[PDB]
């Protein structure tokens, strides 16, 4: 809307880069640290989000093996950065916050 | 003195849309909630069999309005019910909890019911509930034989069981799920019944909340009877078996008749371990049959056909001669031997045993659930006695006489080595 | 409109009246076409010694069969013919025989039960037919995983005394009860004072009291020689029965303590802890997100087929506990889940779920009296063991009285470092050995 | 608890024709809960 | 001779085969719909047979 | 190796008409070997 929320993108893209996990053609959400919520939100992905997943994690640990990276042509560009597991583990987090207020009645 | 108060009258409404209210306040400590919905699995074709199944089992996942968590904990925590209970007609949705807090299980009723979100897991997760439940339900040898005595009997519709086959479990899915609420579960299709609620509630309810079109007029998908016969060979101890022929329609005077026939013969009993002197089928078998049996007279009426007959259960090798002796018993009936006696004493049953299964709040709000959907209506006891007392002997007997001609359906399962095929009758 | 608490006064109270003989009468009245009624009757297995066991159950088969006025299947005839039913039981305590019927059939139908009672033909003929029948009967029990570890459950927690014996006697006696032991049965224990001629449904309470002065006068008189049954007390005893049987798919475990009796106000405190456990079988919607962790665990982690909570009562006595059907592998799991909720209700109860154990058994209350025949039937029981109707009003208050306070002090009495009664069939390799179901009775932590 | 009704584990077995009257059948219901 | 000399049991039995006609339907989810359709024809050996084959 | 012949693991799918000529059944054997 303005040009201060912009350089706010544009330090959240450095970041981005400097983190430096789309050099292995992964995604953020591929990088969550797998607890009880996030595991059930992998769960209930859909098959081609699960399998599309499950290639990119692979093909990391192969490149990590040869400490090596992917062309910058393949690095995952921060403007498609496809969010996929937040709206499953968001729900995931909302259903057990319910839970947990149930528990104190 | 100790005496009842002045006995509320039921009210009944009809809305423009086609959806059905009625309410009775019999001011008791508990309320009954109930949407019937013309959904049974009459509805179903051979592309989606089994989803009004799996249906019924998903009351409690998730809806718009309600986590599948707060369903079962709010419900419970009042002590409240909700139950499912589907025929080849209609799904009944039932609720059930103390008249103060009525407010709580209508807002769950109507989500699941009109918010259902079916989602992908949690449907994926309820997959195996069909075999549990199917296997629990096959546990009665009864069950497989009305479910194949309806698929020998009909080519469509009817034809289809109330349990999902079983090529079919695991891959329901939650398309035809949505479909199947969005085609089914409309206005024109529905009824409100309310015991201990008032009339004004249940009505701005369903104007508010129960306004749906669109899905599927009452669609003229008429049952066709066929006739034919399935045969399960197994290893039963007995041999259970039905006989049965189109009869009638319900509500039209020619299903009275047939009801009336059916206490002619015989329904069930009446006396703990007694003979049954009064039943006509089991006297009939059991001159020439001295070993273990059973035998009663079977009447299943729907909203556009009906099956009736009997139903038997023998030893193996005497499964024939029960059948043999049941039918010529039958046939005396449509060969004008029958008392008026006896029709009287039938008509007596038949009037006692309605008026018994309306005495509890359970069976008053099916027959109201169903009344209105059948028939758009509701129709007192006193007019159902009446309507009973104006069957004439001789259409007893041309109900007798439609069977024996009428092309016949057969079930039977068991070891079926002594057990007739239909032409062999 | 109505609340649940007005709605509670609106019941009908139910109008009592006893004839000259002893015999007691009770009507509640509704608006109903329809009716229930029967004879409720101070017998059954726990009157019975030893040498006579299974009469009663012995004359259940005969009292439909003939009698002097209408021999042999006469009975059957009228009351088929008005389109009535008529039904009987027998438990360890209590016999009853009743009629369901339209209310202007009410005064055929107590003649029939009158004569039911009175005069019963018992012809020798009659007798060696139903004894053929019985033994088949006692061989389809047999099949009855649940029937038979209840009664193996009655048999060792009551041993010793007359509660152990089966309603139905042991296969010996059936075969030489002879008409004498039947008929010194009957004069002993059907006595007007020791009976109730309960009623419920559209009849005025008027109506049924002349009835009962007219076909109940012939009744034996206040006195009867010297020669009373006074129920002594019976001997309860932590001990354990394992019938094991690898051949049975499912094992069958029941499991209890002794409860108060019929008239202590300790019971309702002990029905709303047992509603907090529930029960449960495989057929449920709810499984996971079910409120009793006992349910919720065992749907989760597939512990069971099914399971309920009981609270078995006599006078005097009772059978408090749970009866479970599990996989071989899952009884051990599913005793100390049960056994864990046991010790955590003595210890640690909370006010919200006894406030949904307090609905759960309001709920029940209700919708059980739905209808002319549990009506009848509360009637009948409750003039046998509390010589009185208790109305829906005072059942109401004496919930509200609990609080998780009173469950934590009830449990205790009765669960807490107590000596179970538990009986096995089936697989049950993987059954606690006694000594470990006995130290699941109490918590180390506490 | 799960219902079929049409009248109007091992189980249990039947042998007798006391016990066996009251089993045939009479249209199929079936019924779920929680 | 020495071995295939065995008697009794059944003489070969005349539990004469009785058609009837029928129809028996297999609702499933194969992705193609197989069917047959018959009826009586003739006995093996008998000059109908050969007729049989040849339509 | 077993036999079951009618024309005088997932197994293979069928889509086209050539491949579909020589299925359609023509009496069953049943047949059995070590
Ligand atoms: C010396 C070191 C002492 C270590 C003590 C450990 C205390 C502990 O673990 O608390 C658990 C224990 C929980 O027991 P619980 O409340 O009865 O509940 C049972 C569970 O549900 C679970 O109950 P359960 O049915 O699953 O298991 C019953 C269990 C219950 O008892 C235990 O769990 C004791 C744990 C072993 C301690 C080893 C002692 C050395 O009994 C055992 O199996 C232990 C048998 C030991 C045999 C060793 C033979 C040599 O709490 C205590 O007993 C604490 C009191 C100890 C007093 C300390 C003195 C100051
Ligand atoms: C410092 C205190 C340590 C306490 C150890 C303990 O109590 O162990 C359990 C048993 C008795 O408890 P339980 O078996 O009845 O179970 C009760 C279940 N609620 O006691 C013994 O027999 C164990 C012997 C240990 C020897 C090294």
């Amino acid at each position: 809307v303005s040009a201060s929320s912009r350089w706010l993108e544009g330090i959240r893209k450095w970041y981005y880069n400097a983190a430096g996990f789309n050099k292995l053609g992964l995604m953020r959400d591929d990088t969550i640290h797998e607890n009880d919520d996030v595991k059930e939100a992998i769960r209930r992905l859909p098959e081609n989000l699960y399998n599309d997943r499950v290639f990119r994690i692979k093909r990391a640990l192969d490149l990590s093996m040869r400490q090596q990276i992917l062309p910058k042509e393949q690095w995952t560009k921060y403007e498609e950065d496809k969010s996929y597991l937040e709206p499953y583990l968001k729900e995931v987090i909302r259903e057990r916050k319910e839970r947990e207020e149930w528990a104190k009645k | 003195a100790g005496v009842p108060p002045h006995p509320q009258d039921l009210e009944f409404t009809r809305l423009p849309n086609g959806l059905v209210i009625a309410s009775l306040e019999n001011y008791a400590p508990a309320s009954r909630i109930g949407l019937f919905i013309k959904a049974g699995s009459r509805y179903e074709n051979s592309n989606n069999l089994g989803t009004s199944h799996l249906l019924r089992l998903a009351s409690s996942l998730t809806t718009k309005g309600a986590s599948s968590f707060k369903i079962t904990r709010g419900i419970e925590a009042v002590g409240g019910k909700l139950s499912v209970t589907s025929t080849r007609e209609n799904m009944a949705y039932t609720v059930e909890c103390l008249r103060d807090d009525v407010d709580i299980l209508m807002e769950f009723l109507l989500n699941v019911t009109t918010a259902p979100e079916f989602r992908r897991w949690e449907v994926a997760a309820l997959q195996p509930q069909l075999r549990i439940d199917k296997a629990v339900a096959l546990q009665n040898p009864q069950a497989h034989v009305i479910e194949n005595l309806h698929a020998a009997a009909y080519r469509n519709a009817l034809a289809n069981s109330l349990y999902c086959p079983d090529y079919r479990i695991g891959k329901v899915t939650p398309v035809e799920l949505h479909d199947y609420v969005q085609n089914h579960f409309t206005s024109a299709r529905m009824a409100l019944i309310g015991l201990g609620v008032s009339h004004p509630v249940l009505k701005q309810v369903a104007e508010q909340f129960l306004n749906i079109r669109g899905g599927l007029g009452l669609s003229g998908a008429k049952a066709k009877y066929h006739g034919g016969e399935i045969r399960e060979q197994n290893g039963d101890s007995l041999v259970h078996a039905a006989l049965v022929a189109e009869s009638a329609a319900i509500g039209s005077a020619e299903a009275n008749a047939f009801s009336v026939l059916q206490h002619v013969l015989g329904a069930g009993p009446h006396v703990k371990r007694g003979s049954n002197a009064t039943s006509s089928l089991y006297q009939a078998v059991a001159k020439g049959v001295h070993q273990p049996f059973d035998v009663s007279a079977f009447n299943a009426s729907y909203s556009d056909s009906g099956l009736f007959g009997f139903y038997t259960i023998s030893q193996a090798a005497s499964a024939g001669d029960v059948i043999k002796a049941a039918y010529n018993q039958v046939k005396t009936i449509a060969q004008g031997n029958l008392s008026n006696p006896d029709v009287q004493a039938a008509k007596n049953k038949l009037k006692a045993g309605y008026l018994m299964s309306v005495e509890s709040s359970e069976g008053f709000l099916d027959e109201v659930g169903s009344q209105a959907l059948a028939a758009g209506s509701y129709t007192p006891p006193s007019t159902v006695l009446q309507q009973i007392d104006a069957v004439a002997d001789a259409d007893v007997i041309n109900a007798a006489k439609k069977f024996v001609s009428g092309r016949k359906s057969m079930a039977a399962s068991g070891n079926l080595g002594h057990t007739p095929f239909i032409d062999e009758l | 409109t109505a609340t649940y608490a007005q709605a509670l006064q609106s019941v009908p109270e139910t109008q009592v009246s006893q004839l000259d003989n002893g015999l007691r009468v009770a009507s509640e009245q509704s608006s109903q076409p329809t009716c229930t009624v029967g004879v409720w009757i101070d017998a059954g297995s726990r009157y019975e010694s030893e040498k006579n066991n299974g009469a009663g159950y012995f004359v259940e088969h005969l009292a439909f069969k003939g009698t002097k006025n209408r021999p042999g299947n006469a009975l059957e005839k009228e009351v088929e013919s008005m389109g009535a039913h008529l039904n009987a039981y027998s438990t360890r305590e209590h016999t009853a025989y009743y009629i369901k019927a339209l209310s202007k059939d009410l005064p055929k139908a107590v003649e029939l039960l009158a004569d039911i009672v009175q005069n019963c033909s018992l012809e020798d003929s009659q007798i060696e037919k139903e004894r053929d029948v019985i033994l088949q009967e006692l061989q389809e029990n047999d099949t009855s995983m649940r029937d038979v570890v209840f009664n193996y459950l009655h048999a060792t927690a009551f041993q010793g005394t007359p509660l152990a014996q089966s309603v139905e006697g042991p296969s010996e006696n059936v075969r030489k009860l002879s008409r004498a032991d039947l008929t010194e049965y009957l004069s002993r224990h059907y006595k007007a004072p020791r009976m109730v001629l309960a009623a419920a449904g559209g009849l005025e309470h008027r109506q049924l009291l002349d009835l009962a002065q007219k076909h109940f006068s012939g009744l034996s008189g206040t006195y009867d020689e010297d020669a009373v049954p006074t129920l002594s007390p019976c001997r309860f005893t932590g001990s354990q029965i394992c019938h094991r049987e690898d051949g049975l798919p499912l094992a069958h475990v029941a499991i209890a303590v002794e409860g108060p009796g019929w008239a202590h106000p300790d019971n309702v405190a002990l029905q709303v802890a047992n509603a907090i456990i529930g029960h449960y079988d495989c057929t449920y919607g709810g499984g996971a997100h079910l409120s009793s962790p006992l349910a919720s665990i065992a749907a989760t982690n597939k512990l069971c087929q099914s399971f309920q909570t009981f609270n078995i009562c006599y006078a005097d006595t009772g059978l408090l506990g749970a009866h479970f059907v599990c996989d071989h592998m899952s009884i051990d799991d599913m005793m100390f889940v049960l056994q864990g909720q046991w010790m955590r209700l003595c210890t640690s109860a909370t006010e919200s779920e006894v406030l949904r154990g307090k609905n759960l058994l309001r709920n029940a209350l209700v919708s059980h009296l739905d209808g002319t025949t549990p009506v009848c039937e509360d009637i009948g029981r409750s003039l046998l063991t509390y010589g009185r109707r208790i109305p829906l009003a005072e059942w109401e208050s004496r919930i509200a009285e609990v609080d998780a306070r009173v469950v934590r002090e009830v449990c205790s009495k009765y669960f807490y470092d107590q000596c179970p009664a538990v009986a096995g069939f089936g697989p049950i390799e993987q059954l606690p050995d006694y000594n470990r179901i006995r130290s699941g009775m109490f918590w180390l932590r506490f | 608890r799960g219902v079929a009704g049409a009248l109007r584990d091992l189980k249990r077995s039947v042998l007798c024709r006391e016990s066996l009257r009251g089993q045939a059948a009479g249209p199929l219901v079936a019924s779920v809960s929680l």
